[PDB]
């Protein structure tokens, strides 16, 4: 049973930043391409960032892009997800997500498929 | 006489094995096209290839002799056009699971292909037969490889076009099926045809286990942005290598009566060797020559088997003989890869990997480097 454990959610000021981390714990960390999810109050779960298992490329989507710096740590198995300059349209339950499968980067499956294994998500109040 | 089977009988391979959306398979299935899963498409889709392909592997070795082999060509043919039908209009997950279904017959047909020539052709023209069969596979995929890559990129081809094409592709090849001549009307005693035999069964099992991988060490070796573009045109030209190097053994003069074992345990050896330089050096252009250098060597072994059985085959049991090496690879290839990748198992990163797949392939190498007692 992959269990993830988000942590860094909370209120922020416009303009401020703010840092996730996702502790995994349950799978191999090192073959895994990691990413992070959003569900905005009233819409439905959406990509925001993806890391290869390797590190070398992160995906993002086209809102989020050049504010967002997802990273990982896979001595301590977490990721992080680095937000500057918040706006009150970032506000959200941030889930950390798994690949499904181990090597899906390499094997080349696309990404807004690959990510399950969710976890309860933590909530980002970004307040103007 | 034996220029017009041959020349049909390639055709059809190069025809068939001429597909460019195989290597985008993942991403057209995984994409916008069809919305499966990564956990579906490789957990419950891709095993019924395997378990079809080895039940079914039963069957055509059992009986291709029998039928005189020619409907067991044209039954890949029409497989295959079905598998890619299915494959452009179908949709589902039990959709796929039938599309594997009918690619694990096709597979498990391919016995045929490299039976059915030694039954129409004089034993005199065995060698050169067997190496325009082997190579026009692979010219034939390497063609496909750098025709999809380049679409893609450059014609910004859609993977439903490249199906598309795949599907004329196998479709022409079913056309050229029809006209192949048809032939007329407990084997293992002899010790070449039994050597020849252990080394495909065993190196069979291996090199397709190495396949499910170089891309992920390439990755891991060297983490590049562009990582995709390189791993496929290694593919191609380690494809196009083995062509040559397939298409060589039928027209060297060699004597292979006293090349046959000199050969196998010195490119056993370079088939070993080759793996450690993957595992062991830090440059990617090491690793992507040593990949090279084994698919290469690996060819051109398996084209001497093939013509070395042939030739020591009293009976015409060419499709029992070849269809129960492959069979038995596929035994040890599932219950090895159990062992080393699965979870249940070992769960072996790709790091150490290929010192398993290294020393699996020197313990081959020293079996048959050891057979000299005096
Ligand atoms: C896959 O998802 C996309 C976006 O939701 C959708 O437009 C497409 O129809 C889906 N697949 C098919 C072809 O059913």
């Amino acid at each position: 049973q992959v269990q993830l454990v988000e942590s860094g959610g909370g209120l922020v000021q416009a303009g401020d930043s703010l840092r996730l981390s996702c502790a995994a714990s349950g799978l191999t960390f090192s073959r895994y391409d990691m990413a992070w999810f959003r569900q905005a109050p009233g819409k439905e779960r959406e990509f925001v960032a993806a890391i290869t298992w390797t590190g070398s490329i992160t995906d993002y989507a086209d809102s989020v892009k050049g504010r967002f710096t997802i990273s990982r740590d896979n001595a301590k198995n977490t990721i992080y997800l680095q937000m500057n300059s918040l706006k009150p349209e970032d506000t959200a339950v941030y889930y950390c997500a798994a690949a499904q499968v181990p090597y899906g980067s390499t094997l080349k499956f696309n990404l807004r498929t690959l990510f399950g294994s969710w976890g309860q998500g933590t909530q980002v109040t970004v307040s103007s | 006489s034996w220029i017009y089977p041959t020349v049909i009988l390639c055709l059809f391979g190069f025809f068939s094995m001429m597909r460019p959306s195989e290597p985008f398979l993942i991403p057209y299935l995984s994409g916008p096209d069809k919305n499966l899963t990564s956990a579906e498409i490789t957990n419950e889709i891709f095993p019924v290839w395997t378990y079809s392909y080895l039940v079914l592997l039963l069957p055509v070795f059992v009986l291709t002799d029998y039928v005189r082999y020619k409907p067991v060509i044209i039954l890949q043919g029409i497989s295959f056009i079905i598998t890619w039908l299915l494959l452009l209009f179908g949709q589902g997950v039990k959709t796929m699971q039938v599309v594997e279904f009918f690619y694990g017959m096709v597979t498990a047909a391919e016995v045929a292909y490299y039976a059915y020539i030694y039954s129409v052709v004089s034993p005199e023209h065995y060698q050169r037969v067997s190496g325009y069969c082997r190579s026009v596979t692979l010219a034939a995929y390497t063609a496909g490889s750098v025709l999809a890559q380049l679409l893609v990129s450059l014609a910004n081809m859609s993977y439903f076009y490249l199906n598309v094409i795949s599907l004329a592709s196998v479709s022409v090849a079913f056309l050229f099926s029809l006209f192949l001549p048809m032939p007329k009307k407990e084997c293992y005693s002899s010790k070449r045809l039994f050597y020849w035999s252990l080394w495909w069964a065993f190196a069979t099992a291996g090199f397709n286990q190495v396949l499910n991988y170089v891309q992920i060490l390439w990755d891991y070796k060297a983490p590049s942005q562009d990582s995709s573009i390189y791993n496929g045109a290694v593919e191609a030209i380690a494809t196009f290598g083995g062509a040559v190097a397939a298409f060589a053994v039928g027209y060297v003069k060699v004597n292979w009566d006293l090349l046959g074992e000199l050969a196998l345990v010195v490119f056993s050896v370079v088939n070993a060797g080759s793996l450690f330089l993957m595992h062991y050096t830090a440059n990617i252009w090491a690793c992507y020559a040593g990949y090279l250098i084994f698919k290469s060597s690996y060819m051109l072994l398996i084209t001497i088997a093939v013509f070395q059985i042939a030739v020591n085959l009293n009976v015409e049991r060419y499709a029992l003989v070849f269809g129960i090496n492959t069979f038995i690879a596929l035994v040890i290839q599932t219950i090895m890869t159990v062992i080393v990748v699965d979870q249940r198992g070992l769960n072996l990163p790709v790091s150490i990997q290929f010192l398993v797949y290294g020393s699996y392939f020197a313990v081959i190498a020293g079996i048959f480097l050891m057979r000299s007692m005096y």
